């Protein structure tokens, strides 16, 4: 309960750590931490009736959040680990269960069979994109083949739950705690370049209320990057 | 009965990959193929479960000869031999049969005389990265990762012929060695469209029945 | 000099076989290795996770995320079945393209048991109970709410626990997980009625599998 | 006798490969050896020493020793580039067909650090002020003096040193050394003002070099 | 990763040196080929970094058949043999096909059937001196250096043949071994002209750009 | 290398040799036994019981 970092304090009362290590340390690189770490909390999305889902970007979206956009800028190469606090408020009177994934190297197609996505339609700068529960039409110019029962991978959307992930169900649960380490094949990457993590949430049992209440649950997504380090003179 | 399901009793295994023909006569008869994981769409799906793989590569050939219609006047020809050269990544590269890249010095290729035993020959992990990665969300063009690229495989006859025409084919099997898997995956449940990216057209999760109950 | 004597099988190409290969690339000096998160070394890892199981197809969820809700509504009839599928493995069954069902197609032969978990995604003001027979290999669909209470199954209580976990044995009729109303769903005001069922399935002891095979999901 | 069975692979000839050869002159009682003085175990011991570097090219000093000579005047701007080159490897740069250049385009991949030692070929009596600034990869080349001060740098005195070492990573943007004017070059009576400076290029540390090639300095 | 920069691993390799054909009727078909470092181009360079050498030899030969246009009537050939002399430096060389210096007694040569493994033999290091010299700044002539003489290689067919003509390629591999290096030198920026001397013509020092800044 | 030399009767296949094999199916992990009552170690044991002998046969 109240857990401050930096200059910045978030309130929680259950974590699931990665694929069971803690994010940890390894030209010299050079470690900084004071103004790294903090709460980035995005802006708070809203969940409706006819529902789809949302997906982030992870190295994207902090890219113009504070200091953390320009280590981005000035050093070339680097490495993070992140701890993602997920926390939707709704009533007793609601109903409805999310599916809180962190998916690493998330790969997406095109709608249009010849071509690749974009560079706007894959990724919004701490902006969520969000999926359809239908086709896209393939004769556009250049989009994200979005349909949410095949997650844009191509995959089946059920089968999500083998990569780290949380279940929020209104009725027991509240939040989600996902603690992620930085998992790529060489040791420190080019942070403009690389996606290396895809944070997805997709509402299967939809949401329901009755005649009165407050149609719609805002969901809070608050992201803080543990144990980085750059690469620089 | 629990160990047949280690990764290396199910991906170490042979499979045919690549099947080309090239005559010798033609000015133009030689084969390519870059080597790569999305070729056949079996081992494709096999090697998708997994994000980051590490492994040797062992090569075998097998390759034969067929007689093409010659002019006349009893044609005879000796044992044959064929070339098959191996191009590291960022190596010369062969556009002609004769050519100076045949030549070189540092193109490991084998040499082999019909009538044998088929020509294996074994590759090490060549990268720079500490393994190969399957998938890649990111730019190098979207979805290439330039890291992983283990080289190109060229053959060709190594006899001139006067009398007759001479064709051959050639089956390239794969075997991995010493496999590591890393980050598992969902598998894949739409059809493969094309080799090179993720696209695809959206199916049905799972064959319909008529009811509930 | 020494002599050899060559038995049959000598040059050959036994597509299976283990010989050592001469390297074409020597003096190389690989990278070293590196410690990546999430080794995997056998392919059951894959298998023991859950995953969420499509029992609602009827024809025109199976494009749609309403394949794998259960709908539940607070009906009139006193006792009705709510859902019900066999264990007949690989019938176009619903536990055939799950994470579970995708392993398993690669292999011919294969024994153990299951976890059956469920969970009730509905308000926090509903209460109700449910039923979860299990029918033997051999025995019989129960037609009826009392003649299934009198084969094995589980009482479950919606308003105590939200979610019931099953333990049954599969193998290579093979059974029936039919469930059933016990009571109707009762529900305060200004609370909505209609709520939903998800089905997960997972590996629960080890399973034995044997005599590996191409997978049939392919063109 | 003892049974034998080829494996595939047998009667080929494999380029690298590392068999015993029969030998075709035995009896021959070889010449002994005879110590040699300046014995090379390892290719890396040419790349250490150091080499002039031709960083005054501008098409018609490259069929002369102008191209390794620096014009220094004293002009009467306040602050101007004296000379500048990218590190970006083998793109026609001025590292190129050096004694360190010319081993690494053998190689593929190359990482490590280098000596960049400087001299100034002039006058004793000639005293002035210089900056070098090292731009990393990533940033850009600074337009002018301030903000290439506001980056890493040495200041070089000319009149107390007369050379300055300067130790720069370098891997296959990838770098500027540019170099400009503090302050004029003061001179006494019946000395002549336009000095020169050269530029020496070495390996610091150990360099590692992998995965050979052919040089593409050739027809 | 320090070790693949070692002078073993740095010429101990394989190149494509030679390549001459001859045919068994034509009363002067044999080839010939005087052992020296300065045939191709690029083995030359890399050898032309040091001074003095001192490296044993091991060579292979790649021999194939082609059948040329006989008259008529059903040619059928049995197997061919070749017969491939190494002459040291100082013995007899032959003139003709048929001729006494083949038959000799110390010269020694390989006799090799087509359709089986290429033959291989290595050379010891042959010399008065305790190094080879790849530069000689003095008179025998200019720069010849008469010490560093390895001999000469000769093929031909050991089959007469009565109702078709044959001729065959060969492709002389070279490989050192055991190699040691001293004096090393400043690598060769002009391109080569000759095979004998060091003549060239001048070249600038690099490729030039617009500016100094 | 190792020099051989190989003498008559190499590439032949006697019926009843008795050489090692190359596996078609390895990393299979088979079967294990059970213990199955009534195992023949030797077609003696078969014709050490009794039988009835036809000794009337006179050809109907």
């Amino acid at each position: 309960r109240s857990i401050t970092l930096g200059n910045s304090t978030i309130t929680t009362q259950n974590v699931v750590v990665g694929y069971g290590v803690w994010p940890e340390y390894l030209d010299q690189p050079t470690q900084p931490d004071v103004a790294t770490c903090r709460f980035y909390t995005l802006e708070s999305v809203q969940w409706m009736k006819n529902s789809a889902g949302w997906w982030w970007k992870l190295p994207d979206a902090l890219s113009q959040m504070g200091l953390f956009g320009q280590n981005m800028q000035y050093h070339y190469l680097g490495r993070t680990g992140y701890t993602i606090h997920v926390q939707c408020n709704a009533s007793k009177f609601h109903q409805g269960c999310l599916l809180v994934v962190c998916v690493p190297e998330a790969e997406m197609g095109c709608s249009n069979l010849n071509n690749t996505p974009e560079f706007s339609e894959l990724s919004g700068g701490d902006s969520a994109r969000m999926f359809t529960d239908t086709q896209v039409g393939e004769s556009n110019a250049k989009k994200v083949q979005t349909a949410v029962w095949n997650a844009g991978m191509g995959v089946g959307v059920g089968n999500l739950t083998i990569f780290p992930h949380q279940w929020i169900n209104l009725r027991t649960n509240n939040s989600a705690t996902l603690v992620m380490p930085y998992i790529n094949s060489v040791p420190m990457d080019n942070m403009f370049r690389h996606n290396n993590l895809t944070l997805m949430i997709i509402p299967f049992v939809p949401l329901n209320y009755s005649e009165g209440s407050s149609p719609y649950v805002p969901i809070t997504v608050t992201i803080a990057p543990m144990c980085a380090e750059y690469n620089g003179l | 009965s629990r160990s047949e399901s280690s990764i290396e009793n199910f991906l170490c295994r042979s499979a045919c990959v690549y099947y080309a023909t090239y005559t010798n006569n033609s000015k133009k008869g030689f084969a390519e193929w870059v080597i790569n994981t999305r070729q056949v769409a079996q081992l494709r799906r096999k090697l998708e479960l997994f994000t980051y793989l590490r492994f040797d590569l062992e090569l075998t050939f097998v390759i034969t000869s067929a007689q093409q219609p010659s002019t006349a006047s009893s044609v005879d020809a000796p044992v044959q031999t064929h070339q098959i050269m191996y191009v590291p990544p960022g190596g010369p590269v062969p556009t002609k049969v004769k050519d100076y890249a045949w030549q070189t010095s540092t193109n490991p290729s084998v040499f082999w005389t019909e009538g044998n035993a088929p020509p294996r020959m074994s590759i090490p992990f060549i990268s720079i990265g500490n393994a190969y990665s399957c998938f890649y969300d990111g730019w190098t063009v979207y979805g290439i990762n330039t890291l992983n690229n283990m080289g190109t495989l060229y053959m060709r006859h190594v006899n001139e012929a006067g009398q007759g025409p001479i064709k051959s084919t050639v089956r390239i099997y794969f075997k991995p060695k010493h496999v590591k898997a890393w980050v598992p995956r969902p598998p894949r449940l739409c059809q493969y469209e094309k080799q090179k990216n993720v696209n695809f057209s959206p199916i049905g999760v799972t064959t319909s029945r008529t009811d509930i109950i | 000099g020494l002599p050899v004597m060559t038995t049959p099988g000598s040059t050959q190409f036994l597509t299976s076989d283990d010989f050592q290969s001469p390297s074409a690339m020597p003096q190389f000096d690989v990278t070293p290795e590196m410690q990546i998160p999430g080794r995997v070394n056998n392919l059951m890892e894959i298998a023991e996770v859950d995953s969420v199981v499509p029992v609602n197809n009827t024809e025109d969820n199976v494009s749609s995320l309403k394949a794998y809700q259960i709908p539940v509504q607070s009906n009139s009839d006193n006792g009705k079945q709510v859902f019900g599928f066999p264990l007949q493995p690989g019938a176009n069954n619903v536990l055939n393209r799950t994470l579970l069902g995708e392993i398993l197609n690669y292999y011919t032969h294969w024994s153990g048991s299951i976890k059956l978990t469920f969970m009730f995604c509905g308000s926090a003001m509903a209460t109700g109970k449910f039923l979860l027979a299990y029918s033997p290999p051999g025995a019989g669909v129960p037609k009826n709410r009392k003649d299934a209470m009198l084969g094995t199954h589980v009482i479950w209580d919606v308003g105590l626990q939200s979610s019931c976990v099953l333990c049954v044995p599969w193998i290579s009729a093979a059974g029936y997980v039919t469930c059933w109303y016990q009571t109707n769903i009762v529900v305060p005001a200004d609370v909505q009625s209609s709520c939903d069922i998800l089905c997960f399935v997972s590996a629960c002891n080890d399973f034995s599998v044997r005599m590996l095979k191409d997978t049939p999901f392919i063109r």
